[PDB]
């Protein structure tokens, strides 16, 4: 649709692409295995490659010139989980990597003498602090702005 | 051996005469 | 400075605290009051090279002195010869 | 044991080699050593570059002095067709007889080397034109560049002062500068240009001997002073041209009218010239706006002090930044380094898609290998920039006489400066280098599809808002009209900004994934560089590890083990760390234009587009391809067309490799060996009683880090020299 | 179309604004204060400013605009001229 | 004559270099 061409319903550079190049992936008449069970080009490799045929799903997908597929991600017309679908998850995955790092860390600086207790670890990846993350509905959100880590521990 | 304030006498004429004629040629030879 | 390099502390004690450089530190000369009084940061500085060997041990709590000194001598580098 | 080198005393003394070499490199640092006060310093750096401008036209001279009696030129203004100029002159004794060999090019006899430099499209695009009309140069120019020294001496010679106080007023100066100089810099020009040089460029000659008879038109400057000025932009130029013999010429000085010419691209005649003029009221307008004694306008606080956007009610002052800026000589040379580093580039970054000259891009080298003596420099600069803002914070510089002050507090709040620059990087880092691995995994692996590669968006973006009218596409609010401008139309955006795609020298290159990443890793450069230089300045002063690293601030280079262990943390071994990516940003940006021109020249840009999304093939394909060219130019069978870049080239690789030495290895080892090697002479016969007069040694502990670099460079900045040229020449492209 | 003579006709609104004081009260520049010569530690780093000086002619000279502005600019510059014209003078309108 | 323009290059680039070589050796003594 935007810069490059249209998605998969037609890109004839794409089609090109697919053809030669892998099915040349043939370029091996034969190279024997007229029933033998193993040498696995043959079976996949391409067909899970190419059964991917004139669908690999259908994606939209911009494709340009020589076909390759470019990602603009601007929300609109088809192209807006290219980013933020997998945007706001990577997000969300890391954040509960290091809100559970502000964790099997602030839980210790106490007690009786705390001074490498890191070298080895307490609760293995914290387990116990854990979940913490997916235990974050709002949480730093609101919690690291006011209070706790507040603007007093600033 | 008059040594005699010189040197400079022999920097501009030895080395006038170690590279005047010793460039310009009549007729090349080329580089 | 032509050998100046900051060592100094506050203790100026020289007991299991630092000893180590060649010559240059004929020290102990205690100031009227300062715990194990001994003090200062040298004696006459125009002798030796430019270790920080100075420090290394025994506080200097700041800096720690180094080559600094620039206007720098040859019996000042192992090498005039 | 005696006594020498008149300036420095510590220096003069020391009976090593050290002696030597730094006498050889403190010459230029006046502000404290030995011979000084600030009003010798100030004086000692005035009538120093008064020996400049002066050095400067004995540059120029002889720029126009290897040419002017051969160095084609009543040749390449009959018409210059792209086959090889002339500089000057190739003389060496070592030569073979294939001096006959190209070298030895064409029109000219005995061999030379062509102008890659703009000069020979600028002295002939200011008309500037036959071969008996021409020979000057030189004898103007000189016959200047030496009053450039006269002053030199005159305002060094006490009694008709050479003014000591006079030097911190400002206001006086640029207010008298950026007026009196610019302005009527500009005016003037715009003076030349117009009278002699339009003439000799769309029209005729002009002739040495009239100059009042000579005149644009029939009935003088008519009305102007008339207010009615308009009238210059009607039948101004045409396009059915033949460019400098008028038919199609017509005769009406400026315009902004008719644009792009196959037979020459670069900037209309007139154009810049209503443009020098036009701006040189502004800065006239401009200069007069502060003090100079009669009581009108500024004065230059007072309009600092409490003036301030956002501060106000903010708790966060503005005190003498002028006593300080003013009374620094370094925040002057530095804020002076920058807005031309800045603009080094935008000069350069300008010259193309802008050049102004006849027969210029289309060239395609000499357009090549000048986008990038203004690319190095330029970030040579900004370094330098940031390096003596560095030592303001040590040698001057006042905690006490700038606190609460906004010069501070960038002091203070300065553990986040370096962090929330740090933290970019980082990003911009591993985020470049997983597009780009990932990008190199996926082929070689069989499949080109799964490539990671996002469009340039807000690029091509910005230009879909200007004129590159590609293939449609409306936008919400232009769609490529209904709204249009409306407000703007048949004036202004004529022709011109209106080069569209123009697969050939559309101005705007059309931008693609290829282009999405060096884009980010050109960000990534400065930023890593600059977290440096801000790191490397924003403490000069000191931190934790040095907590009182000053008195000497800048290169102290080295500490004692200990503590952590202490290294090249002076502000200027972070310089000198820096200097790397000021040495590889200036480096994947130029890179990049070419590759990109090269292919957009003679042949295709599908090139640069799905081979540049990766990164084998940034060294197969450019780096690997075109080099070709040159080095089976020594081949074993003769001296073919280049023989100088190839030979450059590996001078090239050398002067490099040659750094690393300087740079691992460390004063320590090589003194040592030279502690047995100085116990030879002094014990083998022949060679004793002999004596040195300056001691053996070692470099210098900071020396060699400069040194190796200094040679990491010009072996570097000699290759690409070498590398382009060396294969922008043949081409193809 | 353009007004060209719109804006020089306002330039020249301000410079006149400039025709000023070489005329009112003393000499020259309100006599060199302190340009050269170097006035000690306040030209020192300073001196002066004032917000409390950008009235004088605000009123008066702010009719120097419409002078050669009106009556000699559109409307055929000083048309009431003779004063020896022989060794040519004339001077002709253009307009 | 015929042909003989070379003596800015020795002069420069060899007999220029003499002079300060030697001369300069004025930073160890003159
Ligand atoms: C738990 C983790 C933790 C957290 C919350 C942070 C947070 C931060 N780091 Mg950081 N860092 C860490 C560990 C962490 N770091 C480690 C281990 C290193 C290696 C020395 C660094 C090296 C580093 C540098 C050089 C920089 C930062 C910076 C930053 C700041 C910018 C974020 C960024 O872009 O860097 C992204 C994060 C990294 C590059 C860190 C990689 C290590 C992660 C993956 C730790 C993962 C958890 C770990 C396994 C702990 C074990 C779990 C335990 C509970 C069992 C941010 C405050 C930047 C800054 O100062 O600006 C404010 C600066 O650029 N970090
Ligand atoms: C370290 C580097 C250095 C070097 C070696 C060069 C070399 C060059 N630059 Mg350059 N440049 C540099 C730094 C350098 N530059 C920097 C830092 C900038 C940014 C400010 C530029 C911006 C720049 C531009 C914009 C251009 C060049 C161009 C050039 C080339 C033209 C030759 C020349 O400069 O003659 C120099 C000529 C003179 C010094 C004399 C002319 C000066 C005029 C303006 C003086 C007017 C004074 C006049 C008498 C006053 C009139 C008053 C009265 C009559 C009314 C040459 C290759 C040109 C080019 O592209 O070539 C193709 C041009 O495009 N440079
Ligand atoms: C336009 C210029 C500008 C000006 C007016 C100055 C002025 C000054 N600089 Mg400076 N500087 C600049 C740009 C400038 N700089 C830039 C762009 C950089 C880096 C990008 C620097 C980096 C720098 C450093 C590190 C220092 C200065 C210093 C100084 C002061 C003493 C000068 C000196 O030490 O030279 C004397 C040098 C020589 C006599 C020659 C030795 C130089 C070597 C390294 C050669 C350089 C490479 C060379 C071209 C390669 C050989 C040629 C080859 C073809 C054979 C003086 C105030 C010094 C200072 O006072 O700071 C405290 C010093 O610290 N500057
Ligand atoms: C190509 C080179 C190499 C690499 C990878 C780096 C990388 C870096 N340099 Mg660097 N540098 C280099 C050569 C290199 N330099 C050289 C030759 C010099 C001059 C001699 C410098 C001088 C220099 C300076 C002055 C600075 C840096 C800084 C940096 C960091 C800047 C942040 C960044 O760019 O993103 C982050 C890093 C990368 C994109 C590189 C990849 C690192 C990750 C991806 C490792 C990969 C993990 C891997 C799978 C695990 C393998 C390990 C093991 C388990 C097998 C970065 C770590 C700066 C800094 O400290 O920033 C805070 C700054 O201090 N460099
Ligand atoms: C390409 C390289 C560069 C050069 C030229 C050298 C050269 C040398 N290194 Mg070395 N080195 C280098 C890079 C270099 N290194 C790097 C990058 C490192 C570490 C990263 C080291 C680590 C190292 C160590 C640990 C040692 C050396 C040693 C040596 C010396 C060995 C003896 C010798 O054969 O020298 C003489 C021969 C040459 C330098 C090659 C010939 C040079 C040609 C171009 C001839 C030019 C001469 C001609 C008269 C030029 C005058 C013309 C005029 C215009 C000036 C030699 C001086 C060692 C040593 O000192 O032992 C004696 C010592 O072991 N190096
Ligand atoms: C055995 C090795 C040898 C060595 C030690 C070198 C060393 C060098 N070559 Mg070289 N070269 C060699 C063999 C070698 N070459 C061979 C066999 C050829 C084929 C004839 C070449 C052809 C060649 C060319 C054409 C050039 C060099 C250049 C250079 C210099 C680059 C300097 C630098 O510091 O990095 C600078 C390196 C880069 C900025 C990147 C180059 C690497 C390419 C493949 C990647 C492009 C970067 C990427 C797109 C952007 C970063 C991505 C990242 C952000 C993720 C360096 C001196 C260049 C030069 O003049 O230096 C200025 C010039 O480009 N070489
Ligand atoms: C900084 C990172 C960058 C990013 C954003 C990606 C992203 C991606 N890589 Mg990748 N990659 C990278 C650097 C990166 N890579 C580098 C540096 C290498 C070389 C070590 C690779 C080598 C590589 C391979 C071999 C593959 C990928 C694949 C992928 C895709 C599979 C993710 C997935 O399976 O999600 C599924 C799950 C969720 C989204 C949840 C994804 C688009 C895979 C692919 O299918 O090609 C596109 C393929 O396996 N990458
Ligand atoms: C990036 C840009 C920014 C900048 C630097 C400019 C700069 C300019 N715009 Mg502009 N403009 C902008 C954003 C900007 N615009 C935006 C966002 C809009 C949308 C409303 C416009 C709509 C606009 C119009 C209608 C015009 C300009 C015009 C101009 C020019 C005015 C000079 C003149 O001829 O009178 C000047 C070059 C004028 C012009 O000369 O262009 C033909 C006029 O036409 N602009
Ligand atoms: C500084 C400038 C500039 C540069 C880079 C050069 C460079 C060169 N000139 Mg040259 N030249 C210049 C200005 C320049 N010239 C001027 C202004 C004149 C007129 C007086 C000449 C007259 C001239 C002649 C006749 C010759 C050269 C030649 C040469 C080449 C050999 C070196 C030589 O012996 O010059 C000689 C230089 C002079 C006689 C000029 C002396 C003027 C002084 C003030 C400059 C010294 C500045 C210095 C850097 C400090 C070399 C390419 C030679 C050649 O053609 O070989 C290929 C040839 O011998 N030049
Ligand atoms: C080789 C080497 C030495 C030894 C010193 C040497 C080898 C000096 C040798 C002199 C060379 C042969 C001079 C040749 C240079 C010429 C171009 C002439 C210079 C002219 C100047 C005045 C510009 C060090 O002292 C050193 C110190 C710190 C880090 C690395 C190193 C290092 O790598
Ligand atoms: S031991 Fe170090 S006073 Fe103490 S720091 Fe000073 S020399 Fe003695
Ligand atoms: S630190 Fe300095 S003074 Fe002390 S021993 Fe070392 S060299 Fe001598």
């Amino acid at each position: 649709d935007i810069a490059g061409l249209t998605p998969c319903k037609e890109s004839k550079q794409f089609a090109k692409r697919e053809k030669q190049a892998l099915k040349k992936l043939q370029a091996s008449l034969k190279l024997y295995a007229d029933d033998s069970a193993p040498a696995l080009a043959i079976k996949a490799t391409m067909e899970k490659t190419k059964k991917r045929f004139d669908n690999y799903g259908k994606y939209g997908l911009l494709c340009g010139s020589d076909g390759l597929p470019h990602l603009i991600v601007s929300g609109d017309q088809r192209h807006w989980g290219e980013f933020i679908t997998p945007g706001i998850l990577f997000l969300y995955i890391a954040g509960w990597i290091g809100w559970v790092g502000r964790s099997y860390l602030i839980a210790i600086r106490d007690e009786k003498k705390p001074t490498q207790k890191e070298i080895i670890i307490d609760v293995p990846l914290a387990s116990s602090l854990l979940f913490r993350g997916f235990s974050w509905p709002v949480a730093a959100y609101r919690e690291l702005l006011n209070g706790e880590l507040v603007d007093n521990n600033f | 051996t008059k040594r005699g304030l010189l040197l400079k006498f022999l920097i501009l004429g030895g080395g006038s005469l170690l590279t005047y004629v010793s460039a310009n040629a009549p007729q090349d030879v080329l580089p | 400075m032509s050998h100046s390099v900051k060592i100094y502390d506050t203790c100026i004690g020289c007991t299991q605290c630092v000893r180590a450089c060649p010559t240059d530190v004929l020290e102990m000369i205690p100031w009227g009051g300062c715990k194990a009084k001994q003090i200062a940061s040298a004696p006459r500085t125009e002798d030796c090279v430019g270790c920080k060997r100075c420090e290394s041990a025994c506080p200097t709590d700041f800096l720690s002195v180094r080559v600094y000194l620039w206007h720098e001598t040859t019996r000042s580098m192992g090498l005039a010869y | 044991a005696l006594r020498i080198p008149r300036f420095s005393q510590g220096i003069a003394q020391d009976p090593t080699t050290r002696r030597i070499w730094f006498g050889i490199a403190t010459a230029h640092d006046f502000e404290s050593h030995d011979d000084i006060t600030e009003g010798r310093l100030y004086q000692n750096i005035f009538a120093s570059h008064f020996g400049q401008l002066a050095i400067i036209f004995l540059w120029t001279s002889g720029n126009l002095f290897h040419v002017a009696w051969q160095g084609n030129f009543e040749a390449w203004v009959q018409d210059p067709f792209h086959v090889r100029p002339i500089a000057h002159a190739i003389w060496d004794p070592h030569f073979g007889q294939p001096a006959v060999e190209a070298f030895t090019r064409g029109g000219a006899l005995g061999p030379v080397n062509n102008a890659y430099s703009g000069v020979y499209q600028w002295w002939y695009t200011i008309g500037l034109r036959t071969n008996e009309d021409l020979y000057t140069g030189a004898i103007f120019l000189l016959f200047l560049s030496f009053i450039s020294l006269l002053a030199g001496w005159l305002h060094l010679q006490p009694k008709w002062k050479p003014s000591v106080s006079w030097f911190k007023n400002a206001e006086s100066r640029l207010n008298h500068h950026l007026s009196g100089l610019f302005g009527v810099s500009s005016l003037a020009w715009a003076g030349h240009l117009v009278h002699v040089a339009i003439p000799g460029s769309r029209g005729e000659y002009v002739r040495w001997n009239n100059f009042l008879d000579v005149l644009p038109y029939p009935q003088g400057l008519g009305p102007l002073l008339t207010g009615q000025w308009n009238l210059y932009a009607q039948n101004p130029s045409s396009s059915n041209h033949l460019f400098g013999t008028t038919q199609g010429a017509g005769t009406a000085i400026l315009t902004i009218l008719g644009g792009f010419h196959p037979q020459t691209q670069s900037l209309w005649l007139t154009d810049v010239a209503h443009h020098h003029l036009a701006i040189a009221f502004l800065f006239l307008i401009g200069g007069l706006m502060y003090r100079t004694n009669f009581g009108i306008g500024h004065s230059i606080k007072y309009i600092l002090e409490a003036h301030i956007p956002p501060g106000g009610r903010l708790g966060r002052g503005h005190k003498g930044l002028y006593d300080t800026i003013n009374n620094s000589i370094h925040f002057q040379l530095g804020l002076a380094l920058a807005s031309l580093g800045v603009i080094t580039s935008l000069v350069a970054q300008h010259m193309y898609s802008l050049p102004a000259y006849a027969f210029i891009a289309q060239d395609f080298t000499t357009q090549a290998a000048l986008y990038t003596h203004h690319q190095y420099i330029a970030g040579f600069i900004m370094t330098g920039a940031f390096a003596h803002g560095p030592i303001f914070f040590i040698r001057d510089y006042n905690p006490e006489q700038n606190a609460d002050n906004v010069l501070a507090r960038m002091l203070e709040h300065k553990e986040a400066i370096i962090s929330h620059l740090s933290w970019a990087s980082l990003f911009l880092g591993f985020h470049t280098l997983g597009l780009y691995v990932h990008n190199d995994v996926m082929l070689a692996f069989g499949t080109p599809e799964k490539q990671i590669l996002i469009e340039p968006i807000f690029a091509q973006w910005i230009q879909s808002a200007h004129g590159k009218t590609t293939y449609g596409f409306d936008i919400p609010l232009s769609s490529t009209n209904g709204p249009a401008l409306n407000a703007g139309r048949n004036i202004w955006l004529p022709g011109w900004l209106n080069a569209i795609n123009e697969n050939s020298n559309s101005l705007f290159l059309t931008i693609g994934p290829g282009d999405f990443l060096v884009h980010h890793a050109i960000a990534l450069g400065l930023h890593t560089t600059t977290l440096i230089l801000v790191k490397g300045a924003l403490d000069a002063r000191g931190s934790k590890l040095m907590p009182d690293k000053k008195d000497f601030g800048y290169s102290f280079p080295c500490d004692g083990p200990g503590r952590g262990g202490t290294c090249d943390i002076s502000a200027w071994d972070d310089f000198y760390l820096a200097v790397f990516w000021m040495l590889n940003t200036i480096g994947w940006v130029t890179f990049y234009w070419h590759w990109k021109h090269i292919t957009l020249w003679r042949g295709n840009v599908s090139q640069f587009n799905e081979s540049s999304t990766y990164l084998m093939g940034w060294l197969r394909d450019y780096l690997w391809l075109n080099s070709s060219q040159l080095i089976n130019g020594i081949t074993p069978l003769v001296c073919n067309s280049l023989s100088v870049w190839a030979w450059m080239f590996l001078f090239g690789h050398l002067v490099w490799a040659t750094g690393f030495m300087f740079l691992i290895s460390w004063r320590g080892y090589w003194q040592e060996l030279i502690e047995t090697l100085a116990w030879a002479h002094e014990r083998t016969p022949l060679a004793n009683l002999i004596r040195w007069r300056d001691k053996p040694v070692a470099l210098s502990i900071v020396q060699a880090r400069l040194v190796g670099l200094v040679h990491f460079s010009v072996g570097y900045i000699f290759t690409y020299a070498a590398f382009l040229i060396a294969s922008t020449s043949g081409k193809f492209g | 179309p353009s007004l060209v003579i719109s804006l020089s006709t306002g330039l020249s609104l301000f410079l006149g604004r400039f025709v000023f004081f070489n005329f009112q009260r003393e000499n020259m520049a309100k006599q060199v204060p302190e340009q050269n010569g170097m006035s000690h530690f306040e030209a020192g780093d300073t001196r002066a400013k004032e917000y409390v000086s950008l009235l004088k002619s605000n009123d008066p000279v702010g009719f120097n605009i419409v002078d050669v502005l009106a009556w000699g600019s559109i409307g055929h510059i000083v048309a009431y001229y003779i004063l020896a014209t022989a060794s040519n003078g004339y001077d002709p309108s253009f307009f | 004559m015929i042909n003989l323009p070379s003596l800015f290059v020795p002069l420069v680039g060899l007999l220029f270099p003499a002079v300060a070589m030697a001369s300069l050796f004025l930073h160890v003594e003159k």
